[PDB]
RNA sequence: GAAACUGCGAAUGGCUCAUUAAAUCAGUUAUGGUUCCUUUGGUCGCUACUUGGAUAACUGUGGUAAUUC
RNA sequence: GACGACCCAUUCGAACGUCUGCCCUAUCAACUUUCGAUGGUAGUCGCCGUGCCUACCAUGGUGACCACGGGUGACGGGGAAUCAGGGUUCGAUUCCGGAGAGGGAGCCUGAGAAACGGCUACCACAUCCAAGGAAGGCAGCAGGCGCGCAAAUUACCCACUC
RNA sequence: UCGCUACUACCGAUUGGAUGGUUUAGUGAGGCCCUCGGAUCGGCCCGCCGGGGUCCCUGGCGGAGCGCUGA
């Protein structure tokens, strides 16, 4: 039977970009309900023992999190399967280090340490616009936040830079032809380039083009574009190799020349 | 049949037993929460009136 | 129980389908309300996801509106006359949406009088004299034409309507499912609907 | 801090393949035709220095051969 | 800070619906309908769309491009065996979807069930008795009878995944 | 063709037997809904006692319509 919501998640059926093994055991953490979709999230448990190696078994994650050390967007989260996701800024005070969840160019999250004078603001993508009771205009971002009284020029698909202690958006980039963008869905995942186009098929999945810093172009769907810069100048810091998605015939050459077989 | 007499004043009780159905006719063909004088119960109960509060069956 | 499933009945081609599962709960039926007329009797039912739902039996009063004058007043409901779907609901006086009813029409008279300072359907001049004429004619001189001439050129209640008040019963149409909102609201007949239903009532019954 | 009232969960998980041929199922799309425990963010101003009666555990008397009576 | 709470959004879903896709059978050629069959108008009901159901009205809808009836040692798919190229046969079975707890039926509580490690009744079984009454559901894990050519221990532990 | 021995299916008096499913006619447990019903348990209206105040308000005991009202 299914008569209600499920609550376990099998290890094989889990998302691929979690990069889980196969022979530990039958289950996977099953992210809890949150602001980020179940396939797009990264639970806090998978970030501390599969990536940062800080813990070793699930109980060590539970007793790291209980001591109130970890902060997800300023607030102090105690749930180990909390669904962190794209544009969230984990902070570990007791160590003095910070991170930004951004897709690496193979289409998966990777650790990306940032300077503590940067981990005070995060970007959000506008999803909806509506006028509440008494005539107040609202906003909905990709991570479920609701901003009341936003500027009357910010529209859908735009990006806004908020603060983590107030909300209260500060800057906003407008979606049009010429601005930077990072792609967050499908085949082209974690690539960067100027938008350069947008076609519009009314009633079905408008399509968007892009263009890398090496001529490479790659279409996508508009609901997968995420503007991160005014133009050619990304606001937030970037991972190494900057979304350039080199082919395997190049990846082999760099592996051979660097001879990165040790340290 | 036996009886389970109770006194809500001081909080005491006693399980008494009778057999002469003569001293049982005061109850027969009556309902619960009814009150009845215990004058036929014996010499010791004269100005005694008690309320029937239910009980059990044969088989319990 | 009773159910509103699609799968119990046959497809375009005229061929049967064999049963696919036991009746689910989300296909649930429940029986008719059949609102009668009388002193209020509203029950409630718990529906999918909490969400009280008020079933109405034995209603009496309705918040009817008068579109031309923008009036609306809690009014007693007198009777049902015509039912546009099944006729044996007027023989048993069950009160459902888009029924046709007679109401009491008194508060509309009171509003019209006090607002336009004029008389509606009356019989004589004897009853109006002992009282309520102290409202039609006033102390006022300033005001009494400064506004009551703004109420002139406008008091032209239609003939079909004016002929009704002389009995004190108005034709009205329900616009709410009593069995799902507990209330029996609606509007009062104007214009061409009036002629339609006058014809229909005079035609079928009697 | 036993017990007991209260809250929550028990609708996930596990097992099997009898039924069932436009059904189930797959890819594709739509809810502008609906509901949603929980999580996340909004929203929280048209006798009062604090009201009512009544139950369990506990004490005591019990019934039936027998029951989580 | 813990808790509770109205509504809105978000999340995990759920539900209904569109297009295309199926094994064998003509010794199944016409089927469907006041016991709703296709459609219209108004309602009932329901979480919402809807002959979903009632009242009146029309006489329609499907078929040689195989309808409708029958059979399947038929649960569907991701897949498995063999394989020059094309193909043939298998898929109860660890992932996803569905359906069911002896057979049929009805419902309580809840956000969520037509739930059976929940309740009520009939059918078939079966246990206890002081003959008044009471109690039951291994297609969970072990184990036993039966059936058959055909399938393991009535062990240990929450240390790992959750 | 006739005659022998083994095996396979066919027709058929019995109007075979059993099993399962259909189905007109009649009955129909149990739950839900509705219209009733009212076992029983309360509260406010009249005395005596204790508190306040000028007979009333509280708490208790008893009794009269138990009148009304609630579950
Ligand atoms: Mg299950
Ligand atoms: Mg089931
Ligand atoms: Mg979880
Ligand atoms: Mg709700
Ligand atoms: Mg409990
Ligand atoms: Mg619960
Ligand atoms: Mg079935
Ligand atoms: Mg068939
Ligand atoms: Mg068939
Ligand atoms: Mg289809
Ligand atoms: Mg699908
Ligand atoms: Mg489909
Ligand atoms: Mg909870
Ligand atoms: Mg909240
Ligand atoms: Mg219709
Ligand atoms: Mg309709
Ligand atoms: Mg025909
Ligand atoms: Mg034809
Ligand atoms: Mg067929
Ligand atoms: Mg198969
Ligand atoms: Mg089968
Ligand atoms: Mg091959
Ligand atoms: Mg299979
Ligand atoms: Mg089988
Ligand atoms: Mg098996
Ligand atoms: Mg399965
Ligand atoms: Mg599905
Ligand atoms: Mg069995
Ligand atoms: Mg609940
Ligand atoms: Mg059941
Ligand atoms: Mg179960
Ligand atoms: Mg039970
Ligand atoms: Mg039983
Ligand atoms: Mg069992
Ligand atoms: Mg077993
Ligand atoms: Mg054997
Ligand atoms: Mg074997
Ligand atoms: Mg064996
Ligand atoms: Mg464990
Ligand atoms: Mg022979
Ligand atoms: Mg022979
Ligand atoms: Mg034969
Ligand atoms: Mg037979
Ligand atoms: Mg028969
Ligand atoms: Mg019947
Ligand atoms: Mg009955
Ligand atoms: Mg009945
Ligand atoms: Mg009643
Ligand atoms: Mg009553």
């Amino acid at each position: 039977m299914a008569r209600g919501p499920k609550k376990h998640l099998k290890r094989v059926a889990a998302p691929k970009h979690w990069m889980l093994d196969k022979l530990t055991s039958v289950f996977a953490p099953r992210p809890s309900t949150g602001p980020h979709k179940l396939r797009e999230c990264l639970p806090l448990i998978i970030f501390l023992r599969n990536k940062l190696k800080y813990a070793l078994t699930g109980d060590e994650v539970k007793k790291i999190c209980m001591q109130r050390f970890i902060k997800i967007d300023g607030k102090v989260r105690a749930d180990i399967t909390y669904p962190a996701g794209f544009m969230d800024v984990i902070s570990i005070d007791k160590t003095g280090e910070n991170f930004r969840l951004i897709y690496d160019t193979k289409g998966r999250f990777a650790v990306h340490r940032i300077t503590p004078e940067e981990a005070k603001y995060k970007l959000c993508k506008v999803r909806k616009i509506f006028v509440g009771t008494k005539g107040i205009p609202h906003l909905v971002t990709h991570d479920a936040r609701t901003i009341r009284y936003p500027d009357p020029l910010i529209k859908m698909n735009d990006t806004i830079q908020i603060d983590l202690e107030t909300g209260k958006i500060t800057d906003f980039i407008k979606f049009d032809t010429g601005n930077l963008c990072m792609v967050t869905g499908g085949a082209n995942l974690g690539r960067i380039g100027v938008i350069t186009n947008r076609e519009r098929h009314p009633g079905s999945f408008d399509v968007v083009h892009v263009k890398d810093a090496n001529g490479n172009s790659f279409a996508t769907r508009l609901s997968n574009i995420f503007v991160i810069g005014k133009g050619n100048k990304p606001w937030i810091s970037l991972p190494r190799g900057k979304g350039i998605r080199l082919t395997i015939a190049e990846e082999r050459d760099k592996r051979l020349a660097a001879k990165q077989s040790s340290g | 049949m036996k009886l389970n007499i109770s006194f809500p004043a001081t909080g005491c009780q006693k399980l008494i037993e009778v057999d002469d159905e003569r001293k049982l006719r005061t109850f027969y063909e009556k309902r619960m929460a009814t009150e009845v004088a215990a004058d036929a119960l014996g010499e010791e109960w004269k100005g005694y009136v008690v309320r029937i509060s239910g009980g059990n069956d044969k088989q319990g | 129980g009773i159910s509103r499933d699609n799968w119990h009945k046959r497809r375009k081609t005229g061929g049967k389908r064999k049963p696919y599962h036991k009746k689910r709960k989300y296909e649930l039926g429940r029986p008719a309300a059949n609102t009668k007329i009388g002193p209020r009797r509203i029950h409630t039912v718990g529906v999918r996801g909490g969400n009280k739902k008020y079933r109405a039996l034995r209603l009496d009063v309705g918040n009817f509106s008068w579109g031309s004058e923008c009036c609306t007043r809690k009014t007693r409901i007198i009777d049902v006359v015509y039912n546009a779907s099944n006729n044996e609901l007027v023989r048993t006086k069950t009160l459902v949406k888009n029924c046709i009813v007679l109401i009491d029409s008194t508060p509309y008279r009171q509003w019209y009088e006090s607002h336009y300072a004029l008389p509606l359907g009356r019989k004589k001049g004897a009853k109006l004299t002992p009282e309520e004429e102290e409202i039609l004619n006033k102390k006022r001189s300033k005001k009494i034409q400064k506004k009551y001439d703004e109420r002139k050129k406008n008091a032209k209640i239609s003939s079909l309507l004016e002929e009704q008040f002389q009995q004190g019963k108005l034709l009205a149409c329900i616009a709410s499912r009593p069995g799902q909102c507990g209330r029996a609201d609606g509007y009062v007949l104007e214009g061409k609907e009036l002629e339609f239903y006058l014809r229909k009532i005079k035609a079928r019954k009697g």
